[PDB]
């Protein structure tokens, strides 16, 4: 039994000082085993926050990350699932579903997760799974004006991912769940 | 010099509670104020100011009925943000002002105030100017040009006279990359501007330039034939082939099935020509997955 | 709804 936290595009402090309060309260140490971050937490401060939440943190370089180390793309395994990590600004068109599945084919991952759209999407196509948390802080996006802060955590059982999506719709946190089992 | 960040990060949030009219004056006051930080502190002190300007321009469009000069005020916001990014250039900054100019062009394209086409074109022109002059590392050139193509493909504010400059300059800049694989990848990425990217002259619909799309890929394959490294060569062939699949699945009538067959034939011809390794196992799985996608809903040969 | 966290 393992649960991981996938979140990105915090944009602190370019467009966001910090996360939403209810979010800040729901993320506590100990519960989260792994952390997969996609977007650009533009400063190492937020990186040490993500290292507060869990021990194994995996980040990838975004377009606005001033850091010196984050890789452009990473493929990490959790249990038995092959997970692919990429911010998503090299996946042109940015929100193209058909372009993302191509990255899946090149990567040969069972779950490919990306961001840079600030729009949360979780779907299964060609028996593969694609997740985009969006901005945990609901940052600014030039293409979308009604942005909803969100994050996703997946509890990889054994050849079975259940993904829960938290969203700050209005004032209270509304959650949804999508499930996927290995091909 | 890396400390005032969250401070401004604080000021930027709380200020978002006031009025746009006042929000312009306060941003303007933090301007010369923060630019006096120096060539060291403004590295982390002005980007939030630029993004606050863009956000406030969107907010000014939000009041399009309660204000009759929101267009003039938006021209003010984008000129002020232009000066702010140029100040970032004065401290010898190559890659950050480039993205800031791209974001300004994107925002101006979506906002739609009066005279916004010229503003977006000017921001893109400066993006290319910093790309040509000050960015020299091959890795940074590839990353930047991919950023330019991605951003430019998404805005639909340009007319064909204004759309074509950046299209052709993307083609040229991407084609003049240092390394050969970098060149092939950028030229392959350039097809998306000819296919998906839109312009005003088509009243919103995409160019759907099917026949120009293949010329980009055909030039990428000619580059892939010059890699002089079988392992990398075959990988470039598989990538380019998947681009062909992408356009064929989006109804590009000019992507004949025969080209698919010839391109996959070259890979079957010179795939066994490599020996076991992790890299070749991934390459083989990439190709095997591409064919297994083709076999899924088997259409024609 | 459920949660590995709080409600």
């Amino acid at each position: 039994r393992m649960l991981v936290l996938v979140l990105g595009d915090l944009h602190i402090p370019h467009r966001c000082n910090s996360l939403p309060a209810k979010f800040k309260k729901l993320l506590v140490p100990g519960k989260i085993q792994h952390i997969l971050c996609t977007g650009n937490l533009c400063t190492k401060e937020s990186y040490d926050y993500l290292k507060t939440l869990a021990g194994d943190v995996h980040i990838v370089r975004g377009d606005f990350d001033e850091n010196l180390n984050y890789p452009e793309q990473k493929v990490v395994t959790v249990g038995q699932f092959k997970i692919g990590l990429i911010h998503g600004h090299q996946v042109i068109p940015w929100g193209d579903m058909a372009s993302l599945a191509l990255l899946q084919r090149q990567f040969d991952v069972d779950i490919l997760i990306s961001g840079h759209t600030h729009k949360f999407e979780a779907f299964e196509h060609e028996n593969k799974f694609y997740i985009n948390p969006g901005s945990a802080t609901g940052a600014y996006n030039a293409l979308e004006t009604n942005i909803i802060p969100s994050f996703v955590l997946m509890d990889i059982q054994a050849s079975t991912v259940v993904t829960y999506v938290y969203q700050l719709i209005g004032d209270d946190v509304k959650v949804e769940r999508i499930e996927y089992k290995k091909s | 010099f890396a400390d005032e960040q969250s401070l401004v990060g604080r000021f930027i949030h709380l200020l978002r509670s006031d009025d746009p009219d006042q929000q312009y004056l306060i941003l303007n006051t933090a301007r010369k104020h923060f630019g006096a930080g120096g060539n060291q502190r403004i590295r982390f002190t002005l980007p939030p100011l630029v993004f606050a300007a863009y956000q406030l321009a969107f907010r000014y469009k939000e009041n399009s009925q309660m204000d009759d000069k929101w267009e003039k005020k938006c021209q003010k916001i984008f000129s002020f943000a232009h000066q702010t990014i140029s100040a970032l250039i004065k401290a010898e900054l190559a890659e950050l002002p480039l993205r800031l100019f791209l974001q300004g062009a994107l925002a101006a394209g979506e906002i739609g105030f009066e005279n916004h086409e010229t503003v977006a074109y000017e921001f893109m022109s400066q993006a290319f100017s910093l790309y040509e002059d000050e960015i020299s590392d091959s890795k940074a050139q590839l990353a930047a040009i991919t950023l330019i193509i991605g951003t430019f493909e998404r805005m639909k504010c340009f007319s064909e006279e204004n759309h074509e400059p950046l299209r052709t300059q993307c083609a040229l800049a991407a084609s003049k990359l240092l390394k050969k694989p970098d060149q092939g990848r950028a030229v392959s990425t350039c097809a998306h501007l000819f296919w998906s990217g839109r312009n005003t002259d088509k009243n919103g619909e995409e160019l759907h330039g099917g026949k120009r799309v293949m010329e980009c890929l055909k030039k990428a394959l000619k580059i892939a034939n010059q890699c002089m490294d079988p392992s990398l060569q075959v990988q470039l062939f598989i990538e380019i082939l998947n681009r062909y699949i992408y356009f064929y699945e989006k109804e590009n009538d000019a992507v004949t099935i025969q080209v698919l067959n010839q391109l996959i034939q070259k890979i079957r011809e010179d795939l066994p020509n490599l020996e076991s390794s992790e890299e070749t196992e991934q390459i083989n799985k990439h190709f095997h997955n591409t064919l297994e996608h083709l076999r899924s809903r088997r259409e024609s040969p | 709804f459920d949660d590995p966290l709080n409600a």
